[PDB]
């Protein structure tokens, strides 16, 4: 019943250029799917802090950037979360986790923990989001025949299992098609 | 507009349309007096002008900053200077060649 | 029902190793001296001559002790074990002023193995007659679980013990010869099942729940417990010792795949945090003192000082149990810095099974 969902671990590029999508439900979280198709709930980026962090003198919020090569992100703690952005300064090499979010249509990440990291992680990290980036792309490749032949159908539940195929990656492509679509009308 | 990402290239690879770059090399030589080093990748040799913080000759560093483009010159200003010592630099050449053929292979694979 | 009497013909065969013509010859014999006895009536007379006629204690069952857990009932526990280290015997001073004995028995099966714990008159009982490489039958213990992911056969009045028993289970039990020390596997958190032993699991600490100090022994380091009818703290392998401070250390490990609890012990937990465990507890004392419970205190410790290694990527060693109520706990024995040129090449090697390299 208690179900965590594991941090993801993607480029900031990813993350920008992905679509947020906010759960009105109470029991559901908010998740970002990337362009090809993936359900992200955590995000786990790994960069260099380009600017000295911006703390409030009440200490109500705290936000540094994050710079990974492929985009800068904002990373945000308010209240008691704000002792993360404390911890780093301008110049270090950090791993990020937390949940994303969106402020005025942009994104950004609800700090949850954030350490400073060993050169030798950085070049681990780029080995791991590379990896995981060839696995996902090459399983809905195989995921968006399926959609386009028959869509969500028992039929098409069947194929796709037999294909090594989760079921709900068919369910997240059909999702990203419905918000490509109302991008283009 | 959002601030430009640091985009990761080598001395020899510096485009013209590049505002700030990452490079990653060693230093060759200090020059504490006008506050700038000389940082060698094995491709070229750059002038880095840092603000305070000064490396020391022969230490592996991360240097983040922007091209400075003028009738002076072509040097890097520095804001990040990171210690890669410790880096092991030969996985960096080789994620940096297996991003180059597989990123832009995988960015249009699933383009709708 | 009492047994056939090719039953008991078996039973003879196995605990006396005669043929089946030399006991059809002995059963005949008895038949000449009493006529009125049936065929199966002889044989069980033959049996009770030669010793074997105490067939009708059996007590056959198959458990395992992978399968023992916490807090089961003692009626229940019935496994088989060779003994494998024995521990030197402990006293302790009791209340009334009566020593009493403790001795610990490391006990093995095809499964995993269980630490017998003999106590007061069980020691003189069984210890002297227990030697390494017989198996012994646990039945009626109490069973008690380590902090390492290692369960106890607390041995008590109510607990019974068969030196070498006649139960089929012995012969699956691997002989001394063949045990060799586990080494640590690799796996991934969404492989991860209850009752996994010597996992290795390379993770992020995505939350810190709770920092707080136990009471352990200063020679094995294990948690000691109270007992309050005696006055003193009493380790389960070295009796009355004065209890020294070690640190808990309760977070969670996520690796891309999946999210679980992890604990830390003593001086791994202590080289993690950085603050020795003399400091951690006069911090929860502190907290108590406030008007905040030992749970309450040692998780406002935990996100207030110790918030830091939150987003360390770091390498945890142990067993997987499963809590009644906090699911599941990777007890992690020992915790080492990611070994990253390591790390590198398991990303390689899976990167030729995509079609990359
Ligand atoms: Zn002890």
């Amino acid at each position: 019943s208690k179900k965590r969902m594991p941090a993801t671990r993607l480029y900031i590029k990813d993350i920008l250029e992905g679509y947020f999508v906010k759960s009105e439900g109470d029991f559901e979280p908010n998740y970002l799917i990337t362009k090809y198709a993936r359900k992200v709930y955590r995000a786990k980026i790994v960069g260099t802090v380009v600017r000295e962090p911006l703390i409030a003198e009440d200490e109500t919020y705290g936000k540094f950037q994050v710079d990974d090569g492929t985009g800068v992100i904002w990373v945000l703690g308010f209240r008691d979360d704000t002792k993360f952005a404390k911890l780093v300064r301008k110049g270090d090499l950090v791993q990020v986790i937390g949940k994303i979010a969106e402020w005025r249509d942009d994104k950004q990440i609800l700090v949850e923990g954030v350490s400073k990291v060993h050169p030798n992680m950085w070049i681990l990290h780029r080995y791991e989001t590379l990896k995981e980036k060839i696995e996902h792309i090459k399983k809905a490749k195989i995921a968006l025949e399926i959609y386009n032949q028959y869509g969500i159908t028992a039929k098409s539940k069947v194929i796709a299992k037999n294909k090594g195929i989760e079921e709900e990656l068919l369910e997240v492509i059909d999702e990203l098609y419905g918000i490509m679509m109302e991008e283009r009308s | 507009r959002r601030r430009k990402p640091a985009v990761e290239r080598k001395i020899s690879e510096i485009r013209e349309e590049d505002t700030r770059v990452s490079l990653i090399g060693r230093v060759i030589k200090v020059d504490k007096m006008d506050y700038m080093f000389w940082l060698d990748d094995g491709t070229g040799v750059a002038i880095i002008e840092s603000e305070s913080d000064l490396p020391k000759v022969g230490q592996v560093v991360r240097v983040i900053g922007r091209i400075i483009r003028n009738e002076e010159g072509i040097h890097i200003y520095a804001e990040v200077i990171q210690d890669f010592s410790d880096a092991d630099l030969e996985a960096l050449e080789e994620i940096r060649e297996l991003e180059r053929k597989l990123l832009p292979r995988l960015e249009g694979e699933i383009v709708w | 029902s009492v047994l056939t009497k090719d039953r008991i013909i078996e039973i003879i065969e196995r605990k006396t190793g005669m043929s089946r013509e030399e006991i059809e010859e002995e059963i005949r014999k008895i038949m000449e001296e009493d006529p009125y006895l049936s065929e199966q009536g002889a044989a069980a007379l033959l049996a009770e001559r030669l010793g074997i006629d105490l067939i009708e204690k059996e007590e056959v069952s198959l458990m395992r002790i992978s399968e023992l857990y916490p807090g089961m009932d003692p009626r229940e526990v019935n496994v088989v074990g060779r003994v494998l280290k024995k521990y030197p015997p402990r006293e302790y001073t009791r209340k009334d002023g009566s020593v009493g004995r403790v001795a610990s028995l490391i006990i093995y099966d095809d499964s995993g193995r269980a630490r017998v714990v003999l106590w007061d008159a069980k020691v003189s009982e069984y210890y002297n007659k227990i030697e390494v490489g017989d198996v012994i039958k646990v039945l009626d213990a109490q069973v008690k679980e380590s902090l390492s992911g290692l369960p106890e056969l607390h041995i008590n009045f109510r607990a019974r013990i068969i030196l070498n028993p006649d139960d089929p289970r012995v012969e699956m039990i691997p002989p001394l010869e063949e045990v060799r020390v586990a080494t640590y596997t690799r796996k991934k958190i969404k492989d991860i099942e209850a009752g996994d032993r010597f996992v290795e699991v390379r993770g992020t600490i995505a939350k810190v729940y709770r920092v707080l100090t136990y009471d352990a022994c200063p020679e094995c380091k294990k948690k000691v417990d109270y007992d309050e009818g005696l006055g003193v703290w009493i380790c389960p392998e070295h009796g009355e010792v004065q209890p020294i401070k070690m640190t808990i250390l309760d977070f969670g490990l996520d690796d891309g795949t999946g999210y679980i609890r992890v604990t830390l012990f003593g001086d791994d937990a202590e080289e993690l945090l950085g603050v020795s465990p003399e400091e951690i507890a006069e911090k929860i004392k502190e907290l108590e003192e406030s008007g905040l419970t030992t749970k309450e205190a040692a998780r406002k410790l935990a996100e207030d000082e110790f918030y830091n290694i939150i987003g360390r990527e770091i390498v945890v060693r142990g067993n997987v149990i499963e809590d009644r109520f906090l699911g599941l706990i990777l007890r992690a024995s020992s915790w080492e810095d990611v070994d990253y040129r390591r790390e590198i090449e398991r990303i390689k090697e899976e990167l030729e099974k995509l079609g990359v390299m």
